[PDB]
């Protein structure tokens, strides 16, 4: 009995019932839940003496159903998104750096979107099928290089930082610019807002406004321009840097090809924000609730 | 016969196997012939002998073709779901029906045809060899064993490794789980006290790591969640190691063929890597020493704790990003964690249990032998709890067993939902805890008012909920209220409630009474 250093409420004056006591609620099923123990321990196995007292014989099979109102193990498809590689991707050549991803570990309308879990899953699906180990006895000498590939996949990819880096390099993802005039039709307050959800990426804070429709009130409005004015971008663009010895003449090489690094990186992110500043203005200049609103 | 059998705890895992007894109802840990009490699941041969354990190991460069290793996992397993990977070293499955086997030597006669041992066979032998040791160990034949298993064990499995025991002469008791051989291992102590705790089970093993939390509760445990992470680990941190080391030895001879495509080189590097991590674990400094690792050539660093976890950092944070996802399936909170238990060979080492303690709040208890003084070792705790319950089973008889670990004997309806009392000053108090299975009756102490006298006990329903971080209560629907009469200044006032299984509720309030009863 744990004893606790807590005062009890004092009785309201005129308060009575039967015995003192007043049954109010009870407790139900839905206030509880079926779980299943492991049979392991004295207590368990002096509860299990009570319940062979109880009932002898146990009804598994009967009572197996109401084992099922709560599972804690589960399995997936063995190919989700089967990818047919044509020719095994031309065979895919090892090519570092310019070699596609995601479509590989065959994780695609899924790309950036997608958890630890489901990518640690989808790589151990994909190894076990191609492992040469496995089926080498069926010409697999030849898909070593298939192999390679998933390997380097699978490290370029579950790491976050450089998941990430990738991400930003090539998506190859990104849809073109929004309402063209051969696109005309498409509702300026839907199709760009889209846009904005597909293009929020890198946003530094999570609950981004969205463009709206005709009512959308001037305080919204005037908060999803703002944030879109001041943005702040992670993004950078670093898988395609210039490559150098892993061994290298100490410190001094590495800041020597840095310097190269940095310059190019600089003005690339320059032009970057360049046009992410472009495709606001053209929003901006398209969007119609400003005309009414200056003019009112 | 119930009168006389031999039981010992077996922990089977895919790095190493250990073997337990108990003298004297304290659990103990059998050295084999070679003094290992963490004897390495690798089996080899050399003219026909057959060597297991650190032998084995020793050996593995001398035989290509005649070791095998890593074949836990691959026991009632198909040959879709093969893992090859650690098997590289291991000799080539070849799908042989439904059951996977592996071609060795193992005649003594030098022109004899390799025979096709399956996996079982394997198992086999090698329980054969396990239990002889114990009985060296003893003096007395080994007849009964409960063995360690993993949580997702299929039923498959669990049949190949029943019939590897029987063709190994080795009856199985019990399957037991090895969070919950862990858990017992500490709880049958004679120190250990029984209370409502949260336990995260983190068994960081070789080849895999588990993490799973149990809610235990009055001295009987609920498993809320569990996750098996095959990426990283000690392997890994071996890998990057070798890595390292080869980056030195390239450097420190300019044209040196790589050591990767050699596979003695491969193996040498390995076994010298894991030596040095140990011996680093050991203590503040260690040193790496390969002698004719190729061309005759000799080589030797070394290296210390800090720079070690600088270059192992990233496989410290996927142990981090693990440990919060599997609070996450478990919808649970560090905060809502009480304590941590570290197991396997892995969890030995200081950094990683000070990581997990910079990770959770200081009232959270990390048991770890670099963190706490009365741990034990994370190596011997499966194989400890193992024979433990292998003791305190032997009083049922077989068919006893098949009964009590029945489904209808295991499951029973687990009140979600807290049970407490408020409390106001000029807040809810548990009495029964969440997620608790039904009769188990608990008791609380309040103090009376400053005066006292009629005092009023309500009692209501409870949730937890985290505020930014602090954990509070938050009343629910009421449940009760009772009076106590005339109580008196600066008394306490016991409040029992018993929740039995008919979900009957029964609430009583006496002072040193009321009491009533909720359908
Ligand atoms: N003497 C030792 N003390 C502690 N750890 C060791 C020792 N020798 C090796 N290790 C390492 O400890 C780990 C083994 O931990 P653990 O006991 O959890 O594994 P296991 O029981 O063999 O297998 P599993 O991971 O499948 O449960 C490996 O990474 C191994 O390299
Ligand atoms: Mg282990």
């Amino acid at each position: 009995a744990t004893v606790v250093s807590l005062p009890l409420p004092t009785l309201p004056e005129g308060w009575a019932a039967e015995k003192d006591f007043k049954a109010i609620g009870k407790l139900t099923q839905e206030g509880s839940s079926m779980r299943t123990l492991e049979p392991v321990g004295p207590h368990f196995l002096a509860h299990a003496r009570r319940v062979r007292h109880k009932r002898t014989f146990s009804e598994d099979d009967r009572i197996q159903a109401q084992a099922k109102a709560k599972k804690i193990e589960q399995d997936s498809d063995s190919d989700i998104s089967e990818e047919e590689d044509p020719m095994l991707l031309a065979r895919d050549a090892k090519d570092w750096k310019t070699q596609d991803h995601y479509k590989v570990l065959g994780l695609s309308k899924y790309r950036w979107r997608a958890t630890e879990d489901q990518i640690k899953r989808a790589h151990r699906k994909k190894v076990l099928k191609h492992h040469p180990d496995k089926k080498a006895a069926a010409g697999r000498a030849d898909d070593d290089n298939f192999f390679k590939c998933i390997q380097k996949a699978a490290e370029i990819l579950l790491d976050p930082v450089k998941r990430r880096q990738f991400d930003s390099v090539d998506e190859e993802a990104d849809i073109p610019p929004p309402t063209k005039k051969q696109l005309a039709k498409g509702n300026y307050y839907e199709l760009w807002g889209k846009v904005f959800e597909n293009e929020a990426r890198f946003s530094k804070i999570q609950p981004v406004p969205g463009f709206g429709n005709e009512n959308s009130t001037r305080e919204e409005v005037e908060a999803f321009y703002n944030f879109w004015y001041n943005f702040d971008s992670w993004r950078s663009f670093e898988y395609l840097d210039e490559d150098v010895p892993d061994d290298n003449e100490n410190r001094d090489q590495k800041r020597h090809m840095e310097r190269k690094n940095a310059n190019a990186r600089k003005k690339k992110k320059a032009e970057d924000n360049a046009r992410l500043r472009k495709l606001v203005e053209e929003a901006q200049a398209g969007d119609e609730r400003i005309k009414r609103f200056r003019q009112e | 016969a119930p009168g006389e059998r031999v039981v010992i705890g077996i922990t089977f895992g895919n790095s190493n196997s250990s073997i337990a007894h108990t003298v004297d109802d304290k659990a103990e840990v059998i050295a084999n012939e070679d003094g290992d009490r963490q004897i390495p699941t690798i089996l080899s041969y050399v003219d026909g002998d057959e060597y297991y354990g650190q032998q084995a190991k020793n050996f593995l460069v001398r035989n290509p073709k005649n070791t095998v290793a890593y074949f836990r996992d691959i026991l009632g397993q198909d040959f879709k779901s093969v893992d090859p990977t650690h098997n590289h070293a291991s000799a080539h499955p070849q799908e042989a029906g439904d059951n996977v086997v592996f071609t060795i030597k193992d005649k003594a006669e030098e022109d004899a045809e390799p025979s096709t041992l399956t996996v079982s066979e394997i198992a086999t032998r090698y329980l054969r060899r396990l239990v002889g040791a114990a009985s060296e160990y003893l003096g007395k034949k080994v007849t009964s064993a409960v063995i360690t298993i993993p949580t997702n064990f299929t039923e498959k499995q669990k049949a190949a490794l029943i019939a590897a025991a029987a063709a190994a002469d080795l009856e199985v008791l019990q399957l037991i789980s090895e969070p919950a051989a862990a858990v017992l291992a500490y709880d049958a102590r004679p120190e250990a006290t029984i209370s409502d705790k949260i336990i995260v089970v983190a068994d960081l093993g070789g080849s895999r790591s588990d993490v799973t939390v149990l809610a235990s509760r009055s001295g009987m445990y609920t498993i809320l969640a569990t996750v098996h992470d095959y990426e990283y680990h000690g392997i890994a941190l071996d890998k990057v190691l070798i890595d390292h080391f080869s980056k030195e030895f390239l450097k420190k001879n300019p044209g040196a063929k790589d050591p990767r495509e050699n596979p003695r080189s491969l193996a040498k590097l390995r076994l010298e890597a894991e030596s040095t991590k140990r011996a680093l674990s050991r203590s503040t400094n260690a040193s790496f020493s390969v002698e004719s690792l190729i061309d005759g050539l000799d080589f030797a660093s070394t290296i210390n704790r800090l720079r070690y976890e600088t270059i192992a950092r990233t496989v410290f944070e996927g142990f981090n990003r693990l440990v919060e996802s599997a609070v996450k399936k478990a919808g649970l909170d560090p905060l809502d964690v009480d304590e941590v238990i570290m197991s396997g060979g892995t969890s030995n080492t200081p950094r990683i249990a000070a990581n997990f303690r910079y990770i959770f709040p200081e009232s959270t208890r990390i048991l770890a032998p670099s963190t706490d003084p009365s741990a034990l070792n994370p190596s011997e705790l499966q194989a400890r709890g193992a024979a433990l319950q292998a003791s305190l089973i032997q009083e049922f008889e077989t068919e006893d067993i098949e009964q009590s670990t029945h489904a209808a004997v295991t499951t029973m309806p687990h009140v979600t939902n807290a049970i407490g009392v408020v409390s106001v000053s000029e807040k809810f108090v548990p009495i029964i805890a969440p997620e608790t299975a039904v009769p188990a009756r608990r008791t609380v102490h309040l103090d009376a008012p400053k005066e006292g006298g009629d005092v009023l006990v309500k009692v209501v329903e409870g949730s937890t909920h985290i505020n930014v971080r602090e954990k509070v209560w938050k009343i629910g629907s009421t449940l009760a209220e009772a009076a106590v009469r005339g109580v008196k200044k600066g008394a306490k006032v016991e409040v029992t409630i018993n929740v039995n299984t008919d979900l009957t509720v029964i609430v009583t309030a006496r002072e040193v009474g009321v009491r009533g009863t909720l359908s």
